[PDB]
Parts: C-alpha cells; structure tokens; sequence
C-alpha cells in the first residue's frame, strides 16, 4: 500500500549496486597497476635485447636486436603516454563516479535502515514485509550491504549489476504499491503528505527524489515511483547513475596496443619498418621488397617465427656473474626488473666504449 | 572497447564536395597515424596521416582532390573530398595505426570503424 | 528550537566540505599525470645521453654520458615502480574516499533541500530562518553547493576546509538548538520523534545519524547534536578516511620525480656504475670513485654534470633523423618515442663499426 | 609526507619501500641495507640490520649511547661512504 515501509524487493537492487561500485576503486587501482607492469615488462624486453646487442655487437643478429629493442622501447614508451593521457582520466573518472553515486546509494539505505519503529514496522522491511531489518557483519538481513567504503586493494574489474547497458536490477516496477511497499510498516520517508509523510502542516511543496533521484516520493497518498536504469542511454534529475554507467562503460583497462604484444609478422611490427628505412636503407620511401629484404638479413625471415628466435637468442645470452647475486641466474630471459637490467646495460655500454677504444686507438 | 567513428556521409553530387570525420574514443589519438581507406571491389587506401601528424600519403586515385587533416584536441582525423565522381561511391571506413608512418603499405591498422557510405551522383 | 528546520550556519560548513571534496578527484589526475611527465622528462635525458654516447665513442666525455645515461635512465624506472606501487593506491585511494563521502553528504543536504512545505517553512533554512532556500545554479541560497560531482579535469585540490588536523569548520556546537534550528520552520527530519519529527505512531525506536555520522538526530524532543571534526586522530569512519588519505597525498614529488643538485659521486647510480664498470670492484675508496669522475668529467661538483649536459643537450642528430628545417640538437628534441628512434639509429651505426673493427 | 619513524625499527611512510637502501646514523653511520635487500655495511665500531618489504620497516638486532636515525638512499648501496640519504628520521634515543 502507498506511503508504508519498504519490502526487500525495493532495496536489495540498491545494495547490489552499492557492493559493486565497492569495487571500482579497487578495479582502478588493478587496473594501473597493471599498466604499469605491461609497460615495465615492455622495457625489461627492451632492455634484455639493448644488453644482448652490446655483449654480440658487429653482428647481424645484434643488429636484429636493435630492431627488437627498439620496438619494445616504442611500446613501453607509448605506454606510458597512454597512462599518462588516456587510462589516468578513464580510472580517476570511474573511481570518482562509483564512489560518489555509492555515497548517494549508502545514505539513503543507511536512512532506511534506521528509520523504524519497533521489528515490525519500519522503513526497511524483509521480503514478506513482516520485520524490520537489522545490520551485522556487512549484510542487512542477509543482503550483502557494508554501506562503507571498504579498504582498497587491487582487484580485476567485474560487472555484474552495472554494465554495458545499465544497472540490470533497476527495471521498470508495474506495481510498486504491491511490491516495493508493504501492507503496514509505517515510513514517513514513504511520502511526502502529511498524514503517512514527511509534511508536519501540510503536504511538502512538491515531489523528493531520493538516492541521487532514483525514487520519486509524491507529495500525495501515492506510491513512489522509480526509474528504469537497465538500459540507459547518453543524457537528468538522476544524472549520478547515467554518470556512473558512461564513465564504467568507456574503461579499456590496461589492453589497448600499447599494453599487448603483436603476432602480425615483422615488417608491420611497430617501428620495424622505420628503422629499417631511416638506419638500414636510408631511404624516405622504400618499397615492401625493401625491407623484406633488408629483414632476410637479420632475421632469416619476415614471420613472427623469426622474431622469436630472435628473442630466444636473447634470452639465453648469459652476463658476467659478478653483475648478478651470488648463485643468481644470469641468462637475460631469467632476469627482470628495470632499474636491475638497466645497470647491467650501463656495464655493457662501458665495455663498448672501452672495446672501441682499444680498436681504434 | 576503444571506438574509430566514422560520420558525414550521405547522398551527394557529383563535382563538389564532402567533408567526412572520424573520432576516436578510448584511446590516445596522439599515439596513432590515422589513415582513410574505402570498400566498393577490394578495399583500398585513400589517405593517411603519420602519428606525428608531419606526413600525409594519399592514394593515386585521389591525390590532388582529396586532403586529410587531423585535430589532436577533438581526436578527430578528417577527409576533405573535392571533385567527387561516380567512381568515390563507397563505404569510408577509418584506421588507426600505433605509432605508424600514415602509410598503406606494410602497416597494419590496429583499430578499425565500421565506415560512412559516400554515394557519387551523377544523375540529377 | 528542537525540532524546527536547520538554519545556514548549520548546514552550509557541509556544503563547505562537499565543495572541496569535489576537487579531490582532480587532484589525483593532476598527481598521476604529473609523475607520468617527470617519468618522461628522465628517460628524455637518458635517451639524450644514451645518443651522445653512441655518437662519441673514443672520448672520456662518451663514457661520462654512459654515467649520465644511467642516472636518468634509473630515476625513470624508479618513477614507474613509485607511480605503480605508492602513487595509484595513494591517488585512487584519495579519489574514492572523497567522493564517497561528498556523496553522503550531498544525499542528505539533498534531503534537506527538497523536505519543505513552502517559501518560510521547511528542513533548509537561510541564516536568519526566514526563507527556505533554493538550488541557484551551482549554489543553495548563494552558498557553492553544486551537490553534483563535477566533471574532473586536473587541478590541485584547496585544503581550506578539509586539512592536515580535519574539518576546520565542523567545530563543537554549544547550542544547537538555538545556532542549527530555526524558530518556527517545520522539518520531521530534525528528530525522530513522532508529533513534530520522523516517527508516525511513536518515536523511533533509536537516534538516527546521517550524513555519514555527522549529525545525531534524537528520537525525543530535542535539538540534533554533532561531532566535532576539527581535531581528527586515526560512526563517522567516512570523515575520518577522507582525512587520513587526502593528508597521506605526497604528490610526484618524492625523490624519484625530482633532479639532484649535489655532488656527482653522491648522485643516483654514479658510484655502483663506476665501481661495477670503471675500477671492477666490490667496495672502494670515495678518493678512487674521484679519480675516476675527473678522468671522464673533469671534476666531480654540480658544475661539471651540468657542462657534461650542455655536450649532450648541443649535439646536433642527423637532419634525416627529424626532417626538413627541423631543429637538430639533441636538447631541441623532446619525446620518447621519438628519442628512442634516434637512439636506435645511432646504435645501428655502432654496429657498423664494429662489423668492420671486429 | 614521506615519513620515517623510529622505535630497533624504523617505518617508512608515503615512500616505495623497495626503491631505497636504508640507513642507521648515530650521533656517524652505523649500518645500511642495499636497495635491493642483497648487502649489509657497518662502522667499523659497530661491527658484529635488516628489513620486511611487507611491513616497510628495517630493523636492528642491537646486542653506544646516542640518538639513533633512520636514513633512506634512492637506490642506493646501503653504505654511507658517497651516498646522500633523501629521507631522515628523527631519531629514537
Ligand atoms: C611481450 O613478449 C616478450 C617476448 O616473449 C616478453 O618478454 C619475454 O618475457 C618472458 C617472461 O618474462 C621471458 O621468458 C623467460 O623464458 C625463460 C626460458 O623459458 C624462463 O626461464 C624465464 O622465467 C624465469 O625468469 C622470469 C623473469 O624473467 C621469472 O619471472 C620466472 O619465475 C623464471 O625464474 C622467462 O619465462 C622472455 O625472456 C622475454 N623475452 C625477451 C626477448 O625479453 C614481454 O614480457 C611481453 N610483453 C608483455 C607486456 O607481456
Ligand atoms: C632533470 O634535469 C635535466 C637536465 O637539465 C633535464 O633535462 C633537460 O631537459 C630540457 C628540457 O626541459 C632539455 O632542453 C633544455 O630545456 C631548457 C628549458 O626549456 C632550455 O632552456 C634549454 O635550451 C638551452 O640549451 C639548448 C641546447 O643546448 C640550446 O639550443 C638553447 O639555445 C639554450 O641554450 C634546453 O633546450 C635539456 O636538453 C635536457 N638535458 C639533457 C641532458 O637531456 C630533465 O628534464 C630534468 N628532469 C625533470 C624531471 O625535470
Ligand atoms: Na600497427
Ligand atoms: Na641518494
């Protein structure tokens, strides 16, 4: 009936939603993290081919390496200007977007949840409408709903309540007097009028949206109405739930080509063709041909299988045991970490110097 | 996912001109050469742009009559077409490319729009 | 009185609060893209230092910039692992905290703004309890209060009303009940009693608190109470963890994100790489290290790093390398991604010595 | 708000623990710990530390009378010879 306590039903969906966008810092924080660990694990491979062509250098295969350390460079690089411009936006957005429409959601629940008079007659009522609910250990009446914010550590993204097309369990209600409200749990926060409601006097001015104006709550003797949410479109009085949606919608996570390594042959893997244009050729404008030719050079081949062996070739090539801990690996493919492998590329470096020295002087 | 977004086609005559967009969403534009292609036929290139936006390629077919522009702040690449003909009659369909050179050749286009029909008149 | 509705100075230190969480958000865009750029500006230098190197093997300066290369190429690492493992949490941490609490807020405020029977007489009142107040675009009653998350773009957050001690303006209120409540406005969101307040047969069985625990709504006939926010240490939790991550912010301002202005010997990686590398030592004297930073520097001060810089940032690259009228020196070049294919270049060059020298 | 605080342990604060050597100073340096955790260093004085990654805390095992600090060193070696600590406590008595 209009204007009573409100049946399980009505806010389960609400708690639902809240658990859920619980999780959106947490999928923020994977998700950069993740990022960031592409990105490094594209510079660990840069950095193993960069050592690989010092150790080997005046050979084909070290200038195969080049080609390979400059392609890993390039993708940890625009990477990083993908974190800095793109994913940094998309997860702050969301982040901020979840939280602040769980803020909405929490409150009004928390509201409910206290707004009661005795077991039975309340604003927050259990599916048959027979007792009020209670909170403990993270769910009301067995729903999980913390109505908190909970501690943030990564955890991959999901979507269940909230997705592509909107918050599924927000549908359309044909009969919210029968199904969301209860026959006589009394709930002034039901209404608006001043009998059953929130008016003292007289009935208030006009209707109140509530939970970032999912619920309508007339000022008459009606039942509340509520707005269907599963399938949104771009646009409002509840503005919170369409920003929420469009900004989870719009996040790639860490997976746009920058982050994931190529399986489309050489020549069109990013950087080979350049380099070996402008270092190889020297030549603006060169011709397929060309460059297969060039690549037959240094890599037996223009197919992936040929960049792979490459890339076994560098991973077994051992360092100089004393740039390693004692009884540590010390192949290049057994080897990670950015600022390690970076410092056994400085001692490389110097070898070069030294080696060219003592070749030329 | 990351979306290429082609708009601005339609109906036209032949001899003037069509301005098509393509706007890319989820992604870094400024990482990506940008480039037009069309589908009648097999698809061919018709114009690119390099990721530094400093070289533009256009296809023989329409060198000196189509031009392509790019604006790093609207994510948009552009494909300015003049003197159309029967023969432009096709699907435009955008390309982005990671770092590429806005060339055809050995590229390979890592995202890709599901295109704007251009159809030539020449009847009145 | 008890039981009438708020008057301004009760709830605009709320939309004081709100206000400035709305510029958390764009705080942490503005500390994760800030630590991505001094990320970049390191490994710029690096590259730049890595080409010199290339370019000049057979002098004493090409092994010093292997030296400078190595620093800055450390301090971008180094940046990446901070950016990953202590500015994310710390800035996602911040965002989510913010913004879950101005929610709360605002879904009350909100509450308060449409519970209102007319004009004189409802839950929001101005100052003087005359007028309910109404929304006035990004105001309530002239008071900033947009109660929306605004769309963020980067910018560094104010600290007025949330700071490093907690909510300056939520203090201790010694009378609630003539400062909060008007005179004559009616609310039945001021208390939880049934004749003037939220009850309907008989009071609630309980106070209720709203606002995330900020004020304390009685179920008899008396005045809301509040806590005081001011003086915060580690039922109001959402106050307290937007306090404690909005001051644990360091910004990309630690060590990995700054330049260091000391000694060469002193700075981030120098001394290993000329220990490892140059004496093919476990452990030396910091005379020895000296010694070896005067052969390839000339010195070991400030001034000799940056005149090292000043080779590398006026080293010109190969016209082809950047195109037609386009500037040539290495310090007029800017960009991973392009230095990186520049450096390529120059060690394919490298390796075209070596295939004859060899 | 990088803070390190001393109690031996020492916490680090709003620092990526894994990215610095850290130090014991008395007043002189009393003990290091690589970046990396792999080598230890002592005054000669002191002769005959450590550190939980989880915990961001380095300890000293003490079995003299002066105040003791905490020192972090980007990357460092966990000596004290040509190094400059960029963080210091306050020290612990
Ligand atoms: C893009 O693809 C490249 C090429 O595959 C990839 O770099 C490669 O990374 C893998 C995994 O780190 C390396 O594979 C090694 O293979 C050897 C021999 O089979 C293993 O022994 C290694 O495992 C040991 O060492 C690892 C650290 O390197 C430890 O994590 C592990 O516990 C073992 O102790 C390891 O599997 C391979 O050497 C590199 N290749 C090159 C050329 O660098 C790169 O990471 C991919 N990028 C992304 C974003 O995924
Ligand atoms: C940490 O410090 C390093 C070293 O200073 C710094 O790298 C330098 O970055 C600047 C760009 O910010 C490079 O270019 C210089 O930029 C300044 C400021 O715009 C200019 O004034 C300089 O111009 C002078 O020098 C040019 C080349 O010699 C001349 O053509 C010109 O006429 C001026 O005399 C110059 O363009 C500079 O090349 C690098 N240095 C190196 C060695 O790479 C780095 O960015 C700092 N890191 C952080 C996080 O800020
Ligand atoms: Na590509
Ligand atoms: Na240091």
């Amino acid at each position: 009936a209009a204007e009573k306590g409100f049946k399980q039903a009505f806010w389960q969906p609400l708690c639902q939603v809240s658990e859920e966008l619980d999780d959106q810092p947490k999928g923020a924080l994977f998700t950069l993290q993740a990022a960031a660990s592409k990105i490094q694990k594209m510079r660990d491979a840069a950095l193993r081919a960069s050592i690989y062509a010092e150790i080997n250098h005046g050979t084909n295969r070290a200038k195969a390496a080049v080609i390979v350390a400059n392609h890993y460079a390039m993708k940890a690089d625009s990477g990083l200007e993908a974190l800095k411009q793109t994913l940094s936006s998309q997860e702050v957005t969301a982040t901020a977007t979840a939280s602040y429409l769980k803020g909405r959601i929490d409150e009004y629940l928390n509201l409910l949840l206290q707004t009661k008079e005795s077991g039975t007659s309340g604003c927050m009522m259990d599916t048959s409408g027979t007792n009020t609910v209670t909170k403990a250990g993270g769910t009301i009446g067995g729903v999980p709903c913390k109505l908190q914010l909970s501690p943030i550590q990564p955890k991959r993204p999901a979507a269940t309540y909230l997705g592509k097309a909107g918050y599924v369990g927000l549908t359309r209600q044909a009969d919210a007097a029968n199904n969301f409200h209860d026959n006589d749990a009394e709930c002034r926060l039901a209404s608006g009028h001043n009998t059953n409601g929130l008016g003292k006097s007289g009935q208030l001015s006009a209707a109140v949206t509530m939970a970032a104006g999912y619920v309508t709550v007339a000022n008459s003797q009606t039942a509340v109405t509520v707005q269907a949410l599963d399938a949104l479109q771009e646009a409002a009085a509840h503005q919170p739930w369409i920003d929420a949606w469009k900004a989870k919608k719009a996040l790639t996570g860490a997976e746009t080509a920058e982050f994931r390594n190529e399986t489309a042959g050489i020549a069109g893997k990013t950087g080979v063709t350049k380099l070996v244009e402008e270092a190889l050729l020297k030549k603006k404008d060169s011709e397929a041909s060309e460059i297969q030719t060039e690549l037959k050079k240094y890599f037996s081949g223009h197919e992936n299988e040929q960049w792979t062996a490459i890339e076994k070739l560098i991973s077994e090539q051992p360092v100089a045991q004393n740039l390693v801990g004692d009884n540590q690996p010390t192949k290049l493919g057994e080897l990670e970490g950015n600022a390690k492998l970076t410092t056994i590329l400085a001692y490389y470096r110097m070898e070069t110097a030294g080696k060219f020295e003592v070749l030329t002087q | 996912q990351v979306q290429l977004q082609e708009s601005g086609g339609g109906l036209v005559q032949a001899g003037g001109s069509l301005r098509l967009s393509c706007e890319a969403s989820g992604l870094t534009f400024s990482n990506y050469a940008m480039a037009w292609f069309r589908q009648a036929k097999e698809r061919e290139f018709v114009a690119g742009i390099s990721w530094t936006g400093s070289r533009t390629y256009y296809a023989d077919s329409v060198r000196g009559r189509f031009t392509t522009s790019r604006d790093g702040h609207k994510n948009t690449v552009y494909l300015q077409m003049n003197d159309l003909k029967p023969e432009d009659t096709a699907v435009y369909l955008c390309a982005a490319d990671l770092l590429g050179s806005g060339k055809d050749g050995t590229s390979v286009y890592e995202y890709w729009g599901q295109g704007t029909q251009v159809t030539v008149s020449s009847h009145h």
